[PDB]
């Protein structure tokens, strides 16, 4: 994901 | 011995509050200093303001508003009716601000000592009380929250990371939809989640504090709690290693989900409360689950930080006002002897200067 | 007018 990699 | 302490503070029905007005749309608790309740008595709408330091003498005043929220620290109240916003200083008996928005404000709250957040169907705004400040648009809402009931809005300490949360029914369960927004990047990410908080945390060896985002979700496959650094670490810092851990729901609570989170930066612990009154405590650093239990028969619908103990305070559907915090003389022996985790006990003892790991 | 009726 753009902001965070979960 | 338990690692937490439960306390009852008040019963709102004993102050003449009608039980039908004890719920999410009529009772607000923006901090531990005040509770505000909208009641209709005859044809006249009223607000009841309860000072938590002197609760037996509440003020009742006439209003014409659909929502009332008290400032976190002062007797300054914000009221709205559709698109019309007004702010009053009660001690000064004066109208301090007025503004009329383009769209109806469907949800609002105080996000600091001097700033109110406003949510419409289309966007989110911040409004500072300083000087002649007007509401400023922060971001446009993402389509994944369309048709949701909005339940919360939160930010990090620096107001650079913003988080909107809504819920709805899908496939016979309560699904949460969050929008995370970076002010510096001007980018959003949609995330499945039910309850969250930001926190500042200074890792061993780092000169600067880390900004962490913590969220809990009950997804199609089970509960999870995530703890993740937002953005690139302050210059010279190690990155915080991200954690993802299970959140347990018993077999007989098939419809329960997370409704509230508060993080104690005194003890570096996360308090999680579920719709049906289960309380969980996790370590912020590792994500290790320290304790769980059922503490309310009635559903809890609003919470705040409890300043005096760095715990959590909340109100249930019956009008019980209750708090939970860390029991400082018990938590370290509990972790050592009942959880059988001497590593965690030793770490928490030295990290937060708690007593009890002299014998493991 | 006002959304709150102030005491005085």
């Amino acid at each position: 994901g753009d902001l965070l990699n979960l | 011995i338990l690692p937490i302490r439960f306390q009852e503070h008040l019963q709102l029905q004993n102050l003449g509050i009608n039980p039908a007005n004890i719920g999410f749309s009529t009772l607000t608790m923006e901090s531990d200093k005040f509770i505000c309740i909208r009641e209709k008595v005859g044809e006249q709408a009223q607000v009841v303001i309860i000072d938590m330091n002197d609760p037996s003498n509440p003020i009742r005043r006439p209003i014409s508003a659909d929502s009332a929220i008290m400032n976190p620290a002062s007797k300054v109240i914000a009221l709205k009716a559709g698109k019309t916003l007004q702010i009053f200083n009660i001690e000064m008996k004066s109208k301090m601000k007025a503004h009329t928005m383009t769209d109806d404000v469907t949800f609002w709250k105080w996000i600091s000592l001097n700033t109110v957040a406003l949510v419409t169907d289309n966007a989110v705004y911040h409004w500072s009380m300083e000087g002649e400040s007007q509401p400023v648009k922060m971001f446009d809402r993402h389509s994944s929250l369309a048709g949701c009931q909005i339940i919360n809005y939160r930010t990090d300490a620096k107001q650079k990371w913003l988080l909107l949360t809504g819920i709805s029914a899908q496939q016979n369960r309560v699904v949460g939809a969050m929008q995370l927004y970076s002010v510096d990047r001007k980018v959003s990410q949609p995330i499945e989640g039910h309850a969250a908080s930001f926190a500042q945390f200074k890792m061993e060896g780092n000169a600067e504090e880390s900004t962490l985002f913590c969220f809990a979700v009950r997804g199609q496959a089970g509960g999870k709690l995530h703890i993740i650094e937002v953005g690139t670490p302050p210059t010279g810092n190690q990155p915080f290693p991200k954690k993802a851990v299970d959140v347990f729901f018993p077999p007989e609570a098939q419809n329960d989900f997370p409704v509230a989170m508060q993080i104690s930066e005194k003890h570096d612990v996360v308090f999680l409360i579920t719709k049906y009154g289960y309380i969980h405590l996790y370590d912020l650093e590792t994500g290790t689950c320290i304790y769980m239990n059922r503490i309310s028969g009635e559903t809890i619908f609003v919470t705040a930080p409890h300043e005096a103990t760095a715990g959590i305070i909340g109100v249930n559907r019956k009008g019980q006002v209750l708090s939970v915090c860390v029991e400082e003389e018990n938590i370290i022996p509990y972790i050592t002897n009942v959880l059988q985790n001497p590593d965690l006990a030793l770490r928490m003892a030295v990290r937060n200067n708690l007593a009890g790991a002299e014998e493991l």
